[PDB]
């Protein structure tokens, strides 16, 4: 299967987001742990 | 610890054309962001809520 070395996110506005990254680190390895656990699924992986 | 949305330093710059003491710079920086901010919501309100003559664009 696949790793998911490295996710990140490139929506950004630093008005909204108070001068700070959109989405915090805890969220971006949740979403991390998410898609590794559907590359495990092992469907055709990467339309997941 | 200076809040976020208050680093960096901002200044507003206003021009005419033809065309279509560690942490006191720290706090004085910030502070100074703060009245920017203050002064261009101030402008930006009155640009689109008060109606005036040649109207702006914001």
């Amino acid at each position: 299967p696949w790793r998911l070395l490295k996710l990140e996110i490139l929506v950004e506005d630093k008005e909204t987001g108070d001068g700070r990254a959109l989405v915090h680190s805890m969220q971006i390895s949740f979403i991390h742990q998410l898609v590794q656990s559907r590359l495990f699924a092992d469907e055709k992986p990467l339309q997941d | 610890q200076i809040p976020s949305d208050l680093e960096g330093s901002a200044y507003i710059k206003v021009s005419i054309q033809k065309q279509a003491p560690h942490w006191q710079t720290k706090l004085e920086a910030a502070q100074n962001v703060l009245l920017c901010k203050e002064i261009f919501a101030q402008l930006s309100r009155e640009a689109v809520q008060i109606k005036s003559q040649v109207p702006h664009i914001v």
